[PDB]
DNA sequence: TCGATCGATCGAT
DNA sequence: ATCGATCGATCGATTTTTTTTTTTTT
């Protein structure tokens, strides 16, 4: 027990416990009476300033033991309120939760030391886990007194700290079971970089965590955090200085469950579902800044549908498509990176890690042997885009064949046989070998790659640009329209019924349902596939009818499934058939 | 918190006052039966179940589950000095102790281990997962399921090492339980005390102990991994009398106690108080693909006879393989020939391989990857890889440090382990260029020659091969021929027994057939309705194994005509000048299929109509472009 | 203490420093003892402002002067004759237009880009060297990339990103011989100069950074 | 945990 | 009573490696 003000500080955090606001709400039915047992209470600094400013901004200036005093006061309180759950005799760290100073990883700059502050950056390096060494209820049969000894280190509190031949030489059976342990973790953050000056390199940070907070996202998302600063080691007293962060609660800033989702928003969705001609709207929703597809790109944004059998096998449910000369195909994929979740562009020139790892490690603090990640499992249960496809090498393509079609990734990097679950889709971009060409010579052989992929993909297709002398003034009219609010109220609309946010919020239920097939798809699909393989190869189109297989069925069923999710009609109809199939023809 | 005295009496009372009468004829002592079984020197480890301790008491029915390390040692010294019932010179350790006292610092009873105890929870409590062992599983005997990986072999661990000065004849007791230690100085005795009469004591394993000490690696199920995560692992130290209780590829269920670990060493990287833990266990009940769920640890005749005479057909076993589509009937039965085989002998010293290896050619939509992915599941000890899914060392052996010894041994790839079965490969052409020699080598069976160290790289692979690849741009162009449309090594194409190409031209009424075939795979989860009773996979597993053990003779009465069959074979393909190749190994092949086909007869009655199917089988295996 | 983010790389410096060691073969280094900068015309005038109201005054008084553009079409060459319509938009290329992002995706192309090809003997090289000379820019020509820099510091064995269209993110770039450099390194630059989202996907990183650069192209046609 | 450092101590002289 | 040799308590000093991604030339 150091300086006597520490205990004034204990009672001053007790001085939060006056009346209904905290003596009523914040303590009691809060974790253990409600029996969630997530030890960390929820603090908000603003109320602290509104009660005790010297104890509010004493915290965001120093945190020597104010956390520990918060915890001491909490156990003193709950021991009175409900001692039954007072059996977790540890520190019980708490929130400090809640724009005073929110500088970047680039600007955690030689100050804020001894402060508790805010950071933003990239979810990255979702990394390895270990447990922690606390205190152990030793024992000696010769004397039969179960003594104790607590162990510390700097990353938990200030001070720094197994017994053998303790008293004079008597027995020591180190009793585990009543010896306790936290959970421990280490990972990092990177600046969300597009605030960068690209004359400079976006900088980095270092963060450490603790028990009931562990490993709460995947590397490749965006996040907020609010934590404190510590710096232990030698610094020419022996060699310079380093950083680390703690004292925080987690904040991911890309979810929907973050939204207060009551039974009313679903009610608006299901009310408006009855409106039939909404598909043509949602097609004209996605790309309000560009003619031109997206009726189906939507279905690609709906993942797919998974179908298994008893103790047999399983299938992949999702769709993959693409078709075009230069000049709005290399600007229609950024409707995915920043429209919808888990979207990762790739290069068109990048090797050795689309799904590879290289597994390289170099004498880790612990025994990290061999592993790195890839660029598909990041996109599990969603989507991928690429630009400049055809110029990709012919190396990693076959990995795409495998992991697309088989719907599982069961690979090895020469050290370890590996298996996982990556069940995603992908796009890319397109370029013919000879520039401005798809029509006079042939439709095919203007693309130049294996005819195996169109089975792996779905579509042999076409995309071009010009017009003759009559409609050229009509494209002039549309181009000048592209080059306000008038007459997009002739487009009977609202910026809340057609938007980005509500459009995103129609994810949850369309992906939670399982709109089973009835029966009346069957004769239609069969007769149509018959006509398809029969007479698609005549009248100027014989050579553009090669890639048909018995794979248009799984695509058709993917399509009617997806279209059955955009209005949640727990059934499937002929109108869904038309709206799903007219693309193929 | 609790006491070591009345608790001791309670557990002794449990040891004695125990005639748990679960049913009729149970009026004696179960643990007293186990006691006299110790008295037999037959049993050396009792297994314990909560039901006994469920009915006796409640503390130690919940007090031992969290500690597991004290009440067991009390159980140890409790029973160690309980002699209710020789011979002396029967056990190597005990006979060495009786050597050493017949020859004659107190000896522990820990030295005379001579018997052990484990546990067996009640209701494999639940399938707790290697991920979810969070910050409350220290010391607690938890039940969990994992997946095996990279097993090594039995090693003897040490517990007590004794020296002897050779000047005072001292028999010291230096017990050890951790990994590392140091012995004692020259004379830690009283006759060899500070008095100058001291020499230097020296170890003797004779009056010392060793213990079974196995180690394996433990990998995850890859069914409950998080959505955006990667498979993890954990380590095993399975002690006691359970070494050799797992194999690579057993979905095991292990029950033991989590514990921490102190990798003593450098005080900076280590000594950081970070707890690089490890596992401990006693009981390995592998619930998937082990001695429990697989019987015969298939030859058991009586239990299957009721179904054996219950049915009599072959095609019933035919289309029961991947029964979710229709079509390609003649492929599945011959594939089923691949699972059985069974033609083994040592005629003239030369051994004949009986593993069929066939490929799949032509893929404008055929479900090529379906048969492979299915049969690799149903076929016990199967694998699956693709063209650029693995390098040459991924297929062949490799090297890695060894936690058991560190010997830097060789570990093999997919084909290295799939012997005595079938290793499946898909999309063969784009596998690799040098890989074709790698598959050229298996045609001289049990011969995997590598140049990794390039010394010998000898290895006995007795695998089949399930090949499958695609044609290049096009599918038998009107002018193209074999080795023209395909760009595979024709020598490699030579070394197969059945070539298999799957080409589907438009059939105006077969498409609707399959459309109604596969669409019913999705409204429900079972294709064949009310037309035949397709068999369960599990009964399939034994029904295939029983056929193998026959090994019939050959009918000389048809040997006179098998050669004539080869005559018409080699002639009706020879009637044209430039048809595809017809090989002289056909007579060595036709003999190898009719045998395995008779294996499912289990009769040694290969008949004239027996090969009558094989003749049309190879007959259609070629000439697949006539119409 | 206060002079990080005082110098971006790619600049001309004056320096006041000191040459002192850290540990007879022992090591060198130097620090700042009160840095300042250069005046190669405006040697360091690249991010900050010690320009004064006098400078703004002179500037904007030049601006309204409606005989400045035809004045500036004769600015680059105090030694070359003619070629004025070629020159009326080698100077606008510096100035750039507008990088207008919108509520949808369309971050439309900000800068502009240049072409020229012609028989030798018309002073191509000096002109492009002059456009390099006169805010920030760099110059190569052919033989250089399609790959970016995923190397590894032999210290710690990781895959860092050293990153040089990066170095024109407000500057520009000029090259000659798009012709005589073959196609293995033209595709990354196919991409960069239409979206500026320079992507990376090699190993376990997908940090599609970006850089806003323009570009100038000389050429040589056969015969 | 290993090595020389240094200071003390026990018979000789 | 002076001095050298041996014993022994006291002090401080050591413990980072196997794949990959560009690059020049056959
Ligand atoms: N209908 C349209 N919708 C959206 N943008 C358009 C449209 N028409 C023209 N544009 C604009 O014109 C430019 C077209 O270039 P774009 O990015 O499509 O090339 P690209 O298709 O990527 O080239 P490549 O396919 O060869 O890589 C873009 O900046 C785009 O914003
Ligand atoms: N129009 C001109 N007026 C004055 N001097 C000129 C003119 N054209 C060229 N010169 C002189 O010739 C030189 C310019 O030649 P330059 O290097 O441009 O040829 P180039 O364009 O590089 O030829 P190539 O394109 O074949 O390499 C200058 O040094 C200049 O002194
Ligand atoms: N008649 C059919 N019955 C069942 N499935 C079929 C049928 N026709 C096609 N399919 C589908 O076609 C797919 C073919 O994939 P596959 O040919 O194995 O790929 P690859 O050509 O790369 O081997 C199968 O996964 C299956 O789902």
């Amino acid at each position: 027990e150091g300086e006597q003000f520490i205990k004034d500080i204990q009672r001053e955090y007790v001085d939060f416990l006056d009346d209904e606001e905290d003596q009523g709400i914040y303590a009691g039915h809060v974790k253990d009476m409600i029996a969630e047992k997530s030890k960390r209470l929820i603090v908000n600094v603003n109320d602290l300033k509104r009660k005790n400013p010297q104890r509010a901004l004493g915290l965001l200036s120093n945190a020597a033991d104010e956390q520990l005093a918060f915890g001491r006061a909490l156990k003193e309180y709950a021991s009175t309120v409900d001692p039954g759950y007072a059996k977790m005799h540890e520190d019980l760290f708490v929130g400090f939760e809640g724009g005073n100073r929110h500088v970047t990883p680039r600007s955690l700059t030689s100050i804020y030391l001894g402060n508790m502050v805010c950071v933003e950056g990239i979810v990255t390096k979702v990394s390895l886990i270990r447990p922690k060494v606390v205190r152990s209820v030793h024992y000696c049969p010769n004397t039969r007194k179960v003594m104790e000894r607590k162990y510390t280190d700097l990353t938990s509190f200030e001070a720094v700290p197994y017994p053998t031949k303790d008293e004079d030489g008597n027995l020591l059976e180190t009793e585990y079971g009543l010896s306790v342990y936290k959970d421990h973790q280490t990972l990092t953050i990177q600046e969300m970089p597009e605030k960068a000056p690209a004359g400079q390199l976006p900088r980095s940070v270092d963060i450490v965590c603790d028990d009931d907070l562990v490993d709460r996202c995947k590397p490749g998302d965006r996040v907020q955090i609010v934590g404190s600063y510590r710096c232990l080691p030698g610094k020419r007293g022996s060699g310079t200085f380093r950083t680390v962060l703690l004292a925080n609660n987690i904040s991911l800033l890309s979810k929907e469950s973050n939204l207060d989702i009551s039974r009313e928003d679903i009610m608006l969705c299901k009310k408006l579902a009855k409106n039939n001609d909404i598909f043509e709207l949602l097609s004209k929703s996605l790309a309000p800044s560009i003619g031109h597809v997206k009726q189906a790109i939507l279905c690609l944004l709906l993942g797919g549908v998974e179908k298994i059998l008893p103790n047999g096998t399983r299938l992949r449910g999702d769709i993959n498509v693409l078709l075009g000369d230069p000049s709005a195909k290399s600007q229609l994929l950024r409707y995915v990176l920043n429209t919808a979740p888990r979207a990762i562009p790739t290069t068109g020139r990048g090797s050795s890690g689309v799904g590879l790892t290289a597994a390289v490690t170099t004498d880790q603090e612990t025994g990290e042997r061999r592993l790195e990640a890839g660029a598909m499992v990041l996109a599990d249960r969603g989507v991928v885009c690429i630009d400049e496809f055809d110029k990709m090498s012919d190396i990693d393509r076959t990995a795409i064949h495998e992991v697309m079609e088989q719907g599982r990734v069961t690979i090895s990097k020469a050290g370890i046989h590996a298996s996982l679950n990556a069940r995603c889709s992908v796009l890319a971009a397109a370029n013919p070998v000879y520039g401005r060409y798809d029509q006079y010579k042939t439709p095919m052989e203007n693309i130049g790659l294996q005819d195996s992929l169109l089975s792996r993909f779905d579509l042999l297709f076409v995309m071009l640009d010009v017009i003759d002398s009559d409609v050229d003034q009509m494209i002039s009219d549309h181009v000048v329209r592209m080059h306000a609010l008038l007459h997009g109220k002739s487009r009977q609309r609202h910026e809340k019924i057609l938007s980005v946010e509500f459009m995103r919020k129609y994810i949850h239920i369309a992906k939670c349902m399982k709109p089973k097939l009835g029966e009346q798809a069957c004769e239609a699909i069969a007769n149509e596939y018959s006509r398809l393989r029969s007479q698609e190869a005549v009248e100027t189109d014989v050579a553009r009818t090669q890639p048909i297989t018995a794979r248009t069925l799984e695509t058709l069923i993917r399509l009617s499934t997806a279209h059955a999710r955009a209005r949640m009609s727990k059934s499937v109809t002929i109108d869904d058939a038309h709206a799903a199939i007219e693309l193929v023809q | 918190r609790r006491d070591y005295a009345q608790d001791r009496e309670s557990i002794k009372t449990f040891l004695s006052e125990f005639c748990k009468c679960d049913d009729d004829g149970k009026k004696e002592f179960v643990y007293g039966s186990q006691l006299v079984k110790l008295a037999h020197r037959e049993q050396v480890l009792i297994t314990i179940d909560l039901d006994d301790l469920a009915e006796f008491n409640e503390s130690l029915a919940e007090a031992v589950v969290d500690n597991c390390r004290r009440y067991t040692s009390i159980f140890s010294d409790v029973i160690a000095e309980l002699l209710p019932s020789e011979v002396h010179a029967k056990d190597a350790l005990d006979v060495y102790i009786e050597h050493r006292l017949m020859m004659e610092n107190s000896f522990p009873s820990e030295l005379m281990k001579r018997f052990e105890v484990g546990f067996k929870p009640l209701s494999t409590e639940k399938a707790h997962s290697i991920r979810e062992v969070k910050a409350q599983h220290i010391g607690k005997l938890v039940t969990v399921r994992g997946i095996v990986t990279r097993c090594t072999e039995v090693k003897p661990m040490m517990v007590v090492a004794t020296y002897t000065c050779d000047r005072c004849g001292s028999e010291t007791y230096q017990p050890v339980n951790s990994l590392s230690f140091t012995p004692v100085h020259d004379c830690p005795s009283d006759d060899c005390r500070v008095n100058k009469a001291g020499g230097r004591l020296y170890l003797q394993t004779r009056g010392s102990k060793f213990v079974k000490f196995q180690e394996v690696k433990m990998q995850e199920h890859s069914d409950q991994v998080p959505v955006g995560h990667i498979p993890r692992s954990m380590t095993i130290m399975c002690r006691g009398e359970v070494t050799r209780m797992a194999q690579p590829g057993d979905h095991i269920v292990v029950s033991g106690v989590f514990l921490p670990l102190m990798r003593t060493g450098f005080a900076q990287m280590i000594q950081g108080l970070l707890s690089e833990t490890f596992l401990q266990a006693h009981r390995i009940i592998c619930i998937n693909k082990n001695d429990e769920i697989s019987d015969k640890d298939a030859e058991l005749t009586p239990e299957e006879l009721e179904e054996l005479a219950q049915d009599d057909f072959y095609e019933r076993l035919a289309t029961s393989l991947a029964p979710e589509i229709y079509g390609h009937l003649d492929v599945k039965k011959a594939l089923l020939l691949l699972l059985v085989g069974g033609v083994d002998k040592r005629p003239d010293g030369m051994k004949i391989r009986g593993n069929i290896n066939i490929c799949l050619m032509g893929d404008p939509g055929v479900a090529k990857s379906q048969l492979l992915g299915y049969i690799s599941r149903l076929a016990v000890r199967s694998q699956y890889t693709t063209g650029r899914g693995s390098s040459g060392v991924g297929l062949t052996a490799a090297v890695m440090k060894d936690p058991l010894t560190g010997e830097m041994t060789l570990e093999g790839g997919a084909l290295v382990l799939a012997d005595q079965g079938v290793c499946c490969i898909d999309e063969f052409d784009k596998m690799a260029d040098q890989d074709r020699t790698a598959i050229h080598e298996v045609m001289e069976q049990q011969t995997i020659s590598i140049a990794k160290a390039g010394i010998m790289t000898t290895l006995n692979a007795r695998v089949s091969i399930l090949a499958a690849a695609n044609p290049a741009f096009g599918r038998y162009n009107p002018r193209r021929t074999v080795e023209q449309n395909i760009q595979l090594p024709a020598a490699l194409l030579s070394r197969f027994d059945l070539l298999w190409l799957i080409q589907d031209k438009p059939d105006r009424d077969n498409d609707l057939r399959l459309a109604k075939h596969i669409t019913y795979v999705h409204s429900h989860s079972k294709q064949p309705p009310t037309r035949v009773k397709a068999l369960d996979m599990n009964l399939m597993r034994r029904y295939i194994n029983l056929c193998k053990r026959k090994n019939p003779t050959i009918p000389d009465e048809l040997t006179d005509y098998i050669v004539g069959a080869y005559v018409e074979l080699r002639r009706e393909a020879r009637n044209q000048k430039d048809m595809t190749f017809t090989s002289a190994r056909n007579l060595l092949g036709i003999l190898r299929l009719s045998t395995a086909l008779a294996r499912l007869r289990l009769s040694d009655s290969v008949e004239k109509d027996d090969v009558a199917e094989a003749l049309r089988l190879l007959e259609m295996s070629k000439d697949s472009l006539n119409q | 203490r206060s002079l990080c983010e005082r110098v971006v790389p790619g600049n001309r410096v004056l320096i006041q420093g000191i040459y002192s060691i850290r540990k007879g073969v022992r090591a060198p280094y130097m620090r700042v003892v009160g840095i300042t900068v250069d005046s190669e015309g405006a040697g360091a005038i690249s991010r900050y402002s010690n320009i004064t109201s006098d400078e703004e005054e002179h500037f904007r008084r030049m601006a309204a002067s409606g005989d400045i553009y035809e004045r500036l079409s004769q600015s680059l060459a105090p030694s070359i004759f003619g070629s004025r319509d070629i020159k009326k938009a080698i100077t606008c290329m510096l100035f750039g237009g507008s990088r207008k992002r919108l509520p949808d995706g369309l971050c439309r192309r900000g800068d502009i880009n240049v072409l020229l090809l012609g028989d030798p003997g018309t002073a191509k090289s000096q002109l492009l060297k002059f456009v390099e000379k006169v805010p920030i820019a760099v110059y190569t020509s052919g033989k250089g990339g399609l790959t970016a820099s995923v190397m590894k510091d032999p210290q710690t064995r990781n895959f860092v990103m050293e990153g040089a269209m990066v170095l024109a993110d407000g500057g520009v770039v000029c090259i000659d011989e798009f012709d005589k450099m073959r196609e293995d390194d033209r595709v990354a630059i196919h991409e960069a100069m239409e979206q500026q989202t320079i992507s990376i996907a090699k190993a376990g990183i997908t940090t599609t950074l970006n850089s806003r650069c323009s570009v100038l192209a000389a050429a040589n046609s056969i015969f």
